[PDB]
RNA sequence: CCCCGAGAGGGGGUUUUUUUUUUUUUUUUUU
């Protein structure tokens, strides 16, 4: 669990970040609130526009789905009754995998939903709470439960896991479970393991996230 | 999505021109300094030219060449902008006249130029060959975007390593690179664009049946410059003394002697980068090798 | 290596002409008078177009109109028959293709004066017949003619012209087979000054013969200027004669 | 290949197989698409080639383009799983269907909507062991129930028939033509064609009302 | 007609930034002087022709300072001429007992570019600074004009070294490239270098008949491994140095 | 700033969706 997080990287955007861990490195941009296109427009809400790029050749139909799984973590963490009629941009670039992209989308997608949250704190828009990702994988000889596993282990696995909680009270309370992607063979018991032990090093991802969040961002504030 | 100039902002900006001054301090004929920043991964190349932030993958498979070219690789280039890079970019715009623009100039002045050995992208003839892609990543936008580009296309393509490959018959062979090292590709020139952007402090009369000529003309505008000129002249050129191309598609009608200006000033600006390139590379390569000396010393 | 003689020792080229010698340059002013406003029909050697000025007019999406100045579109259709070997595919979305609409609209931007023309279009419709050689050359005087027979203001004529490099000498109006055998450089002038509105370099050239080449390309396009505009007050001449 | 779909592997190559009058009856079903506000179902099987043809009609919605008195009909065709047709071919008979409909369906009705007709070419089997004059009898058949079962008032049940490539689709009980189609055929077969194919018209158009009024 | 203007009457300018030298020539400048060396040149009896020049002077921090230096004939042949066009066609002149095919004309060959004694003439340098074992410590390249000392042959050269007679620099120099050379041959028999041999034989033609009557055997003598391995020795630091600047059309 | 009444009335100054990428002719050195 040795990230590491840069924020106000981009001069040209609201806000940005570039999360990065083991050797999956994603950079994101937040433009928002700003004014939407007809088709995008909702009466009463904010609009989200999500983009996911991949670190080798163009979007295809795989990001697509990397797009959809991080509007589901995204939509419920702003305050969008805040920004009615009103667009916000967010852009996920990866910039490398540290992962089978042929194989797997694990890392990439959990590196794109911590990204996109720094991104939207550094840009100052409306979070209902805090939030943080990790992957998981299990390996069947091992039976292990690995946590922030790397590629060679991925290639050996038996299941890959994405979890995503919802955070609040200073990064104590579980408010909900935003995202869970299970993939592969698996039980039961391997499932609430997982989200036992899950928990344990998401809460200690959001510590870390907390910490560098005020590290960054308190020098530009007054006292 | 457009950007709002303002009336005072437009005569400001041209007027610190009329007395030669420029925002960032620059000098009309001064580039910007480039910075290149190479991953642990071969091909992967970070360009900075101060805000302006360009990322450049390079990558290659197996894959078979067209039927008229049995002989040759297959190579493309890759420069989808995005709303990171600022809102002013729609999303996946490829069709757009700035976006066209840039696609063609970094397109004729790697790929038509031959930059890259194609033929020494071959395996077996008419059968199986390497497919490089160079995917250019804008980050973020303060203009040169073009001239920022082909140094990270360039820097991408020198600095990557594609897998050895030994094949019997039909059958393929893709060694690892821990088992065996991966093999360079290969570059007959090393092409560099310079962008120069122009500026007409009178009026369309004077530019037009004006005697006395007073455009101005400076080197590898920013954003602010970039979006108050009246026109564009993109050169590239190479070590070698030779011009690569040359592209000035409209805009405010200039002299042919000051345009012959601009192309001996950008390949004095030319040879400092291609240099300052390859001085990095080297320092790339000690380092890797010092490393891997201080990796089988402990080992 | 070229096994034909691209310039012979006797200073000829293969189709008779020498290095500095313009191909025959027929114009043409209203050639389709129930399609355009303006509209023009130019031979410049083999190549044959046809330009197609509509308007200035109203938009026909309120979304897309500017109330400072005119919107200037072109769309250059190089048909499939254009050259010897037709062409399966279309070049409608040819980035090639875009890259020489927008070129083209870059080019008049500066030369028409949309300004005096504001909540309106100006829409150029290009069809190229037959291709050989100098096609952006020839594009450029296409469409100068067919704007000004539009009564569309302008500033000036803008020329174009394309000047070939083989070994140290110049070629003035290469054709196909000679843009096939060296490198090539497309120059637009305006009017009879030395201000070039495009420089297109696609091909490599030493330094050193660059600017001879552009010496050689401006001369020969002043040249179809006055072609340009010999014809044009010719046509001029008669309909004055006649009208009044 | 494509960015928005999954057409697997360039080097894989489509599977080759190698060698080693009469009665027509047909199905009839509508308004079992909860998607659309008019639908049905026409399945023929006659001698080596049987039809199932699905159609579904969206309107009157919106028009974003223009004013309107009337309103404005679109049709388009669409293959199936396995048969497939030429994307002209099937313009062809999408502009055909347009002109048939625009004399039957009541547009008055309909100021400013567009009713959009869809019609899918689901399962054409060919068990022969221009082929598309075959089914445009039953397109109009399947558009008439849709635009029945949708709501859309119409002036006559439109149906029609075919014989011998020549396509004829007739109303006000076989006296008057809404639309005329011939591909291939003989010489002065005219008034044979005309014939024949207003048996299938009358035919069609009693299983229309009778799927209209029983179902 | 390619060739100079002035003839057999052509002459490297005295000074290197005259005025009118550097117009006709504004790549003079770039031309260092080696005037000062004291260059020799080791070849046949009957050698017209010089390719070669050498030279060796002792540098005060203990090194050994060794120049090779060969014809510019650069200078005279440009691409794109009939000349170089027969130079190129030609690949290499041809030598018989007979006669002598040249490659280029006999006024270029002979006299122009040939680095003959006593004369001022251009010439491409290569200059090594290296220890007593032989061992390159640095290399530079350089276009230069040199005035070769005199014009060796190898028996004449061989006996020069011999006699002990001549205390004179050149002389002391000459014996230091021989005292190289044989630590650079022995490094490469060490490294791997090969030794076939096929030394063919000479037709010896009297004086008194033109028919030949005699065939006699070309004796390699210690001088022909001084120039040889020297030879090399440019080759080899040329190769390194051309490669490094076109890696992708280097001759 | 603009149009209609002879005197502080009236009328206008112009907003939002549709459809993918290629591209021309017997080693080595001096001779």
């Amino acid at each position: 669990m040795s990230v590491q997080a840069e924020i106000g990287i981009l001069d040209h955007v609201d806000g940005s970040s570039e999360f990065v861990s083991q050797d999956t490195k994603v950079i994101c941009s937040v433009t928002g609130p700003i004014e939407p296109k007809a088709r995008q427009e909702l009466p009463t809400q904010l609009a989200l526009e999500i983009i996911v790029r991949p670190a080798k050749g163009v979007a295809t139909t795989r990001e697509k789905v990397l797009e959809d799984k991080l509007r589901a973590v995204l939509t419920p963490l702003i305050t969008r009754h805040c920004y009615p009629r009103q667009l916000c941009q967010i852009t996920c670039q990866i910039l490398e995998s540290g992962e089978d992209e042929a194989e797997f989308s694990l890392r990439e997608l959990s590196c794109c939903i911590n990204a996109a949250f720094l991104a939207l704190v550094d840009a100052g828009i409306a979070l209902n709470s805090m939030c943080a990702s990790i992957p998981i994988a299990i390996i069947k000889d091992t039976s292990d439960i690995i946590v922030d596993p790397t590629a060679e282990q991925l290639k050996i696995s038996l299941s890959v896991h994405t979890l995503a909680l919802e955070f609040v009270n200073g990064g104590k309370v579980v408010k909900n479970v935003l995202l869970l992607d299970s993939n592969g063979d698996f039980n039961e018991d391997q499932l609430f393991s997982l989200l036992e032990l899950g928990e344990q090093k998401c809460q200690e991802l959001v510590t870390n996230i907390r910490r560098i969040i005020q590290d960054n961002i308190s020098p530009r504030l007054v006292v | 999505k457009d950007i709002e100039i303002s009336a005072s902002e437009s005569k400001f900006i041209l007027e610190a021109l009329r007395q030669n001054y420029r925002l960032d301090g620059r000098s009309f004929d001064q580039f910007r300094d480039v910075e290149i920043t190479f991953g642990k991964e071969f091909g992967d190349v970070s360009v900075k030219m101060g805000n302006t932030k360009v990322h450049c993958r390079i990558s290659c498979q197996i894959a078979q060449p067209y039927e008229d070219r049995p002989f040759e690789g297959l190579f493309v280039i890759s420069t989808e902008i995005s709303p990171m890079a600022g809102s002013q970019f729609e999303n996946g715009n490829i069709t757009g006249e700035d976006e066209v623009l840039c696609s063609r100039i970094i397109e004729k002045s790697v790929r038509r130029s031959g930059a890259l050995d194609v033929e020494g992208l071959c395996i077996v003839a008419g059968s199986k060959c390497w497919a490089v892609r160079a995917d250019v990543h804008f980050l973020d936008c303060d203009g040169g975007f073009i001239d920022a580009s082909c140094i990270a296309v360039m820097a991408g393509l020198m600095h990557f390593k594609k897998p050895d490959i030994t094949v019997h018959g039909e059958q393929i062979i893709v060694h690892p690179v821990n088992e065996r090292e991966p093999v360079p590709l290969g570059i007959l020139h090393i092409p560099i664009c310079v962008t120069f952007s122009f500026f007409n402090p009178q009026d369309t009369e004077e530019n037009i049946k004006g005697e006395t000529n007073s455009e101005i003309s400076i080197i590898d505008a920013t954003l602010k410059e970039e979006l108050l000129r009246d026109g564009v002249l993109t050169v590239t050129l190479n070590k070698n003394r030779e011009v690569v191309q040359v592209s000035k598609a409209g805009g405010l009608p200039m002299d042919a002697l000051t345009l012959m200006k601009c192309c001996h000033e950008a390949y004095s600006i030319i040879e400092k980068i291609t240099d300052q390139i390859l001085q990095l590379l080297k320092e790339d390569s000690e380092k890797r090798n010092k490393y891997a000396a201080m990796l089988t010393s402990e080992n | 290596m070229s096994r034909l003689e691209i310039y012979s020792p006797e200073g000829l080229r293969l189709d008779g002409r020498r290095w500095n010698e313009l191909r025959r340059f027929e114009s043409s002013i209203n050639t389709h008078p129930h399609a355009a406003d303006g509209s023009s029909y130019m031979e410049q050697g083999n190549n044959k177009i046809i330009t197609l000025v509509k308007g200035p007019k109203e938009p026909r999406l309120k979304s897309q109109m500017d109330t400072s100045k005119a919107l200037l579109n072109v769309s250059v259709n190089i048909t499939k028959f254009s050259k010897f070997e037709r062409s399966k595919s279309s070049h409608k979305n040819e980035r090639r293709v875009l890259e020489i609409q927008t070129s083209l609209v870059r080019m008049f931007e500066k030369n028409v004066m949309l300004n005096i023309y504001p909540r309106t279009v100006i829409d150029i419709e290009i069809h190229v017949l037959e291709q050989d050689g100098g096609i952006m050359g020839s594009l450029i005087n296409g469409i100068t003619l067919a704007l000004i027979d539009a009564g569309i203001s302008m500033f000036d004529y803008i020329s174009g012209i394309s000047v070939g490099l083989y070994d140290t000498t110049p070629l003035l109006d290469t054709n196909s087979l000679e843009e096939n055998a060296m490198s090539t450089v497309t120059l637009g002038v305006v009017g009879k000054s030395e201000k070039l509105s495009l420089l297109l370099v696609e091909d490599k050239i030493p330094l050193d013969r660059l600017e001879n080449v552009l010496a050689i390309g401006i001369a020969g396009a002043h040249r179809v200027r006055d072609l340009m505009d010999e014809e044009l007050r010719k046509h001029a001449q008669k309909r004055v004669s006649n009208a009044s | 290949q494509d960015r928005r779909r999954l057409l697997g592997p360039a080097a894989a190559k489509p599977m080759a197989f190698s060698n080693t009058e009469s009665e027509q009856e047909l199905s009839l079903h509508t308004g079992f698409i909860e998607n659309c506000n008019g639908s049905a179902l026409v399945e023929a099987r006659s001698l080596g080639h049987q039809t199932s043809l699905i159609s579904a009609v969206y309107g009157p919605r919106s028009i974003r383009g223009s004013f309107t008195s009337q309103g404005t009909i679109s049709i388009q065709l669409k293959n199936g799983l396995l048969e497939k047709y030429n994307t002209n071919e099937l313009k062809e008979v999408s502009s055909f269907l347009m002109g048939i409909f625009n004399s039957v369906v009541n547009l008055s009705r309909y100021p400013k909507s567009g009713i959009d007709i869809f019609v899918y070419l689901t399962y054409d089997k060919d068990l022969t062991n221009s082929q598309i004059s075959s089914l445009i009898p039953h397109c109009i058949t399947s558009i008439t129930l849709a635009l029945a079962d949708a709501g859309i008032e119409l002036v006559d049940m439109a149906g029609a028939g075919e014989a011998n490539g020549t396509v004829v689709s007739f109303i006000k009980n076989g006296e008057e033509i809404v639309g005329f189609w011939k591909d291939d055929g003989d010489d002065e077969d005219l008034l044979e064609c005309l014939d024949r194919c207003k048996e299938q018209y009358n035919r069609y158009r009693d299983l229309m009302i009778s799927c209209l009024m029983n179902q | 007609e390619c060739l100079p203007a002035e003839g057999h009457d052509w002459k490297a300018p005295t000074k290197l930034d005259d005025p009118e030298a550097v117009s006709k020539d504004p790549l003079l400048t770039k031309r260092k002087d080696l005037r000062d060396k004291l260059i020799c040149s080791i070849d046949p009896p009957g050698c017209v022709d010089i390719n070669d020049a050498l030279h060796a002077k002792k540098l005060p921090n203990g090194n050994w300072e060794v120049g090779v230096h060969i014809a510019d004939v650069t200078h005279f042949v440009k691409p794109g001429t009939a000349l170089d066009a027969e130079g190129a066609a030609r690949g290499t002149s041809v030598y018989l007992v007979d006669k002598r095919i040249d490659m280029l004309p006999m006024l270029l060959g002979t006299d122009l570019c040939s680095l003959k004694p006593y004369v001022d003439r251009f010439a491409f340098s290569v200059i090594w600074e290296l220890d007593d074992s032989a061992n390159i410590v640095n290399v530079n390249f350089m276009k230069s004009v040199i005035r070769s000392r005199e014009a060796f042959s190898y028996e004449q050269a061989q006996l020069r070294i011999d006699d002990k007679t001549q205390n004179d620099e050149l002389t002391m120099g000459m014996r230091a490239l021989l005292k190289l050379s044989v630590k650079l041959k022995q490094k490469r028999l060490e490294a791997g270098a090969l030794n076939l041999a096929s030394p063919e034989v000479k037709v010896h033609m009297d004086s008194e008949t033109s028919d030949p009557n005699e065939v006699e055997i070309k004796k390699l003598l210690a001088t022909n491994s001084l120039v040889e391995e020297f030879m090399l020795l440019a080759n080899i630091s040329v190769a390194r140095k051309i490669y490094d600047a076109f890696p992708q059309t280097a001759m």
